[PDB]
């Protein structure tokens, strides 16, 4: 009777997807239940374990295989792979060595192993994807700087507890390199880029250009942001009519800033002394190039 | 069987076959007298574990002080031992004496009571106030009370460093939930509390930092300068 | 057996020992649950290296465009690497698990999906329309997905210039398929 529950038990861990160990699309995971105290305490562990497994796996494929942000394709990607590796690994190692001693050996040395590596990071990275979602929902019925509002907004938001917030800053710094790229092109080389969000910036002779309000600001109102937009619109303009001027000198002949760019986004904060530090050195580059065109041609 | 329902109580599951009141069995006569009392110590243990269990995940919750979430972070991590002590006396231990079980998983109860103090003083006051509710336990005797203290304190002051370093080197780092000693009251002043500071950083020590961080503050409102040597 | 059955699969051969409808087994109650399940998720994946590898192979029959051929090519020789891992997978993995199995052969997975998007959009139109198709994939995020897009680009564009040359230098090169404008 123990010794075949608890067998059945070890079996069923390696594949919940099984022919007798049936799904249920929203329960989870659920298999007829037994006797024995210790059997009923340990089915309930599993089924912590096993919810939070499939509902990774079902929010993947929704960002998968489609866009409706590159952010969310990045962030899915990734989440998904880093988690599977660790769950797989642990447990294909853990039950093969059970089995070669006797297939009757405790289960408990298996769970509290992956309940550790899993809640930290599992519990933050489900919630916040869902989270994202739900603001998306909302945006499209009144995008891509919306996007970048939330993600810094919940960084701030998490505060402490360590082992969450060094694995979300990874995956920040690979989902603001988009981003990143936008800022560099626009601000030096003067070309706007937005396949259908990549920043907030639309356009509308020499021509304008302003902020999509409804797609959100980047820190959605303060001064120090306001100066920052307005700075940035300045140093993208000058930028442009001198491309359309031709082969008549254009391109900064000064050194980039995509090196201080790109340490700004490692550093994974909002501040405006950084943030500040670029506009300048891209302004000069394009105010001097700027010059140049006017006067020389 | 009667190794396993303790082991579901040291595991932090209640267990149907004991009863719980608070702090001990209840258990009639209608079983070994001597079985009973060694069940009686065993239940005290898996009593202190399954409470400071359940207090450490409801304060999870995050959007606290990291201060908190630093205790909490070290908190689970010493519980991970436990649980693993349970599973090896599981396995090599299948037909084992309770007397003996108690005596096996002896500085584990040490541990926990400690903190079960720690965790009842954390509910009054939030942040930088820790500091010093880990300060007077330090005071008190006992080579384990020190180092349990010393351990959650490096935690903490990690923390402290880096509020300080973005304090003073480029202005204002409001407390929030109590990360620092700025307080309230464009125009708006701030000031200095004397009160969170532990001993270890004197209230004169605080207050001359108060006083540079206020000056870089009015630096900055002057015309903002650029992030120099400093 | 178990493992036979599930490499000849992955080797786009069609087994006789698992009922094929579109995407997946629809295999009774009368095998374990545990290793029946972990038989779902190989067969998502053998499915959709076969599928692709039909595409591939019927669009080669050639005189079409060049522009398409370069596609086919590359794709053909990005399936070769999934037929060499199987190889590696039963040589040392002789009595292997199938959760063990699929994790190995993870990477496969993100590829050929991308990929089954492309051979569709194909269909619609021929010639230089491929190279707006491959243009908004590379829009989509992920670091793949750009780079995927970028190896058909290489090859496709040194088709164009070709053309532009022959086109400038030597006067009237005609599109046929949709090779200029």
């Amino acid at each position: 009777q123990e010794a075949l529950v608890v067998k059945d038990l070890l079996n069923v861990l390696i594949g919940l997807e099984g022919t007798y160990i049936r799904y249920f699309n929203d329960i989870e995971f659920k298999i007829a239940k037994k006797m024995d105290p210790s059997f009923k305490t340990f089915s309930r562990r599993i089924v912590r374990y096993g919810k939070q497994y499939m509902i990774l796996t079902r929010a993947y494929e929704k960002w998968s295989d489609t866009s409706f942000g590159m952010v969310l394709q990045r962030f899915a990607y990734e989440i998904r792979r880093f988690l599977e590796d660790v769950y797989l690994k642990t447990l294909v190692e853990r039950l093969e060595r059970d089995f070669n001693k006797v297939p009757n050996f405790s289960i408990r040395e298996l769970e509290q192993i992956i309940n550790e590596t899993e809640v930290n990071k599992q519990m933050e990275l489900l919630y916040n994807i869902y989270e994202e979602i739900f603001r998306e929902i909302e945006e499209r019925r009144t995008k891509g700087g919306a996007i970048l509002k939330i993600f810094q907004q919940k960084i701030l938001e998490n505060l402490g507890d360590r082992s969450s917030v060094m694995f979300l800053k990874k995956l920040l710094n690979n989902i603001s390199q988009d981003y990143c790229t936008m800022l560099y092109e626009w601000l030096t080389q003067g070309i706007l880029n937005d396949p259908y969000q990549e920043f907030m910036t639309y356009d509308d002779w020499d021509t304008q250009y302003f902020i999509r309000k409804d797609v959100l600001l980047r820190d959605c109102d303060s001064e120090e942001d306001k100066n920052l937009l307005f700075k940035m619109l300045r140093t993208g303009i000058l930028l442009k009519v001198v491309r359309a001027s031709l082969q008549i000198p254009t391109i900064p002949s000064n050194s980039s800033d995509i090196t201080i760019q790109e340490i700004n986004d490692f550093a994974d904060l909002m501040e405006g002394s950084n943030l500040e530090l670029y506009v300048d050195k891209c302004y000069s580059r394009a105010n001097e190039i700027f010059l140049k065109l006017f006067f020389q041609g | 069987d009667i190794l396993k329902y303790v082991s579901y109580t040291l595991l932090a599951t209640t267990s149907a076959l004991f009863p719980f009141d608070h702090e001990q069995i209840q258990i009639p006569s209608k079983i070994p007298n001597f079985e009973s009392g060694l069940l009686h110590l065993i239940f005290e243990a898996g009593l202190l574990y399954q409470s400071l269990g359940y207090k450490v995940e409801k304060f999870r919750m995050l959007n606290i002080s990291p201060m908190k979430k630093a205790l909490i972070i070290e908190i689970s991590e010493e519980l991970q031992n436990y649980t693993a002590f349970v599973n090896n006396l599981v396995s090599s231990g299948t037909v084992v004496s309770l007397k003996s079980l108690y005596r096996e998983i002896y500085e584990n109860i040490i541990r926990l009571r400690i903190y079960c103090r720690f965790t009842e003083h954390l509910e009054e006051l939030s942040g930088d106030t820790f500091l010093i509710e880990l300060n007077i336990f330090k005071s008190h005797g006992d080579l384990t009370i020190r180092k349990i203290a010393t351990n959650l304190f490096n935690s903490m002051i990690s923390l402290y460093y880096e509020y300080l370093m973005n304090w003073l080197t480029k202005g204002l780092l409001r407390a929030t939930y109590g990360e620092f000693f700025i307080a309230e009251n464009y125009h708006i002043p701030i000031e200095f509390n004397q009160e969170r500071v532990p001993a270890f950083i004197p209230k004169e020590l605080a207050y001359k930092i108060f006083m540079i961080g206020k000056s870089y503050i009015f630096l900055e409102k002057y015309c903002k300068e650029v992030q120099w040597t400093n």
